[PDB]
């Protein structure tokens, strides 16, 4: 194992196959959850000059 | 979700860093109080 | 020793070598000082307030 | 401390009496630095395929 350095991928590629009378619709599905953190206060301090 | 929250450490960084800069706020501002401004001393009971 | 200062001051457990006679907190402060009359260990401690 | 007292031995002497304000000041700085890819890393990358 080593350091490399490179230019950075945006992405993996993958193209769409548009057409005038084509459509996809789903059969299935899955249900997950995703996590959400969020800063709401920070510990007061109060300093006498 | 609960293996995703105990095995990675990153997951709670937001958390983490707003408690980090209010203790490097006040390591600083009493660093501070050790240094002499341009006098001949930092401590204020030596002078007197 | 003209170490003026003000504070409660009792016995310590802080382990001095045989050859220092102050502590610092990270503060940069002196919380322990040693006895020149006699080799004691003490805290100095600022009174309630 | 470039700024400040640009290529002088004297100037950059007395600028180390005022203590932490040269850290203080580098670290304000990078701390936009920082967020402003953040910004731009938010608002356009909303698709990642
Ligand atoms: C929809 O997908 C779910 C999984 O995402 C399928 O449930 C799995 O079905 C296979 C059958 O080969 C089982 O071996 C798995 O144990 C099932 N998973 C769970 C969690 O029970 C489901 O069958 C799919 N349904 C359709 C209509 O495609
Ligand atoms: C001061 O006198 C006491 C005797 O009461 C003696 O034990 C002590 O060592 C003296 N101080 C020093 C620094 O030697």
């Amino acid at each position: 194992q080593s350091i490399i350095a490179y230019t950075m991928s945006l992405g993996a590629e993958n193209s769409v196959a548009y057409s005038n009378n084509s459509i996809a619709i789903p059969t299935n599905f899955t249900i997950s959850v995703t996590t959400e953190i969020l800063p709401v206060s920070m510990t007061k301090t109060s300093v006498d000059c | 979700i609960q293996d995703s929250l105990s095995s990675t450490p990153s997951a709670l960084g937001k958390l983490q860093d707003v408690v980090n800069q209010n203790a490097q706020a006040l390591n600083t501002l009493v660093k501070q109080l050790s240094s002499n401004f341009g006098a001949i001393s930092s401590v204020l009971n030596d002078i007197l | 020793n003209g170490l003026t200062g003000t504070g409660v001051l009792t016995e310590s457990n802080k382990k001095f070598l045989p050859f220092q006679q102050f502590g610092r907190d990270i503060a940069d402060t002196t919380d322990a000082v040693r006895d020149p009359q006699t080799l004691e260990i003490l805290d100095i401690t600022p009174c309630s307030f | 401390t470039m700024y400040i007292c640009g290529d002088s031995t004297e100037c950059s002497n007395l600028l180390l009496q005022y203590g932490s304000f040269c850290t203080q000041l580098n670290r304000a700085l990078t701390g936009i630095a920082v967020e402003q890819d953040k910004n731009t890393q938010e608002v356009f990358a909303q698709v990642k395929q």
